[PDB]
């Protein structure tokens, strides 16, 4: 009778189960910030000519 | 890029049979880059670690 080496099938493990899908890492490149600012604009409360 | 006085001949029609250039020509630019980038793959998923 044939001999032959036995054809053994790996089993176990899961394909497609259970689908996280959450590999994104925040973050990026840009510029950082600016620099303004402004004052109270410029009062005037003088009539009269004081001197 | 500078052109070529060829292609500034060839822009405007007048060519005769058999040719190419008998009609006007028109171009366009087209510029390709090759980058680097890295991949981890850990936790049965795939995602770059940099973006």
């Amino acid at each position: 009778i044939v001999l032959r080496g036995p054809t053994l099938a790996p089993t176990l493990d899961r394909t497609a189960t259970h689908t996280v899908t959450r590999p994104r890492a925040l973050g990026s490149f840009h510029s950082t910030a600016g620099p303004a600012k402004h004052a109270a604009s410029i009062m005037a409360e003088c009539k009269d000519e004081s001197r | 890029v500078t052109m070529s006085p060829e292609s500034v001949v060839a822009a405007a029609g007048g060519g005769n049979n058999n040719s190419g250039y008998n009609e006007p020509q028109r171009f366009a630019l087209v510029v390709i880059a090759v980058n680097h980038n890295v991949i981890r793959i850990m936790n049965g998923s795939m995602g770059f670690p940099i973006l």
